[PDB]
């Protein structure tokens, strides 16, 4: 919210290098060049499949929550998915966009 | 007794402890509202309210007040009574300054946002309707 005036939902790629690197090393990424960690983990890790400009904080705010503890491969992700619908409580239809 | 029964859940199947309340605060969660306008003409008196070293001076200027607060003794002197009034008068009024200035940035409609924001409105103007009973 900081480069945002309001909500607004969505914001631009362009700014996503600078937002990772402005989170505390035990949330985002550590005080080392962010060319060798940070590139690659944001490419290699699930993201949803949105404009070029238009991430949902939703869309990213659950990546950094997978990212941080017992992350998935790649194509077993439905079972997150699975376990979030049978364990945690209703998702009211929020996870459409989740998915993927 | 409240620790267990308390926390008696048992939905461990795969998450543990840790993913209790993380994954249903990521689930219900929603971004604030900075109200950011650019506005020139007042964008550097808006740029000015909002600045760390301005609060980091607001800080140890309210604090004075406190510490002058905290100088009363029984039957003080006539002196220390009119410096302790002169020492009022000056911070309601300094109090009154930062209120108008901030306002005009921060806007009335915004003003009432922020618990703290339009409760301080009250403070400068509950201390300003007793300021002619006491001379």
């Amino acid at each position: 919210s900081e480069y945002d005036p309001e909500a607004k939902g969505r914001i631009k790629h362009l700014d996503v290098v600078t937002l990772l690197r402005r989170i505390q090393p035990p949330l985002g990424f550590g005080k080392l060049c962010p060319h060798r960690v940070a590139c690659k983990r944001l490419v290699a890790m699930n993201m949803p499949l949105n404009s070029d400009g238009t991430v949902m904080f939703n869309a990213t705010l659950f990546a950094l929550v997978r990212t941080a503890l017992k992350i998935k491969t790649e194509g077993n992700l439905e079972q997150a998915n699975e376990e979030l619908r049978a364990v945690i409580k209703k998702i009211w239809k929020k996870t459409s966009m989740k998915l993927l | 007794t409240f620790q267990e029964q308390g926390e008696k859940e048992y939905k461990n199947c795969e998450l543990d402890k840790n993913q209790r309340q993380c994954v249903e605060y990521a689930l219900k969660a929603r971004p604030l509202r900075r109200y950011i306008p650019k506005n020139p003409y007042q964008y550097k008196f808006w740029y000015v309210v909002n600045s760390s070293p301005f609060e980091y001076m607001m800080f140890v200027l309210i604090m004075l007040n406190t510490l002058c607060l905290a100088m009363q003794h029984y039957e003080q002197s006539k002196m220390f009574n009119d410096a302790m009034d002169i020492l009022n008068m000056v911070f309601t009024g300094v109090f009154t300054v930062e209120m108008v200035l901030k306002v005009i940035a921060f806007k009335p409609k915004g003003y009432f946002s922020d618990a703290w924001n339009t409760f301080d409105s009250l403070i400068v103007i509950g201390s300003i309707i007793d300021v002619a009973l006491s001379e």
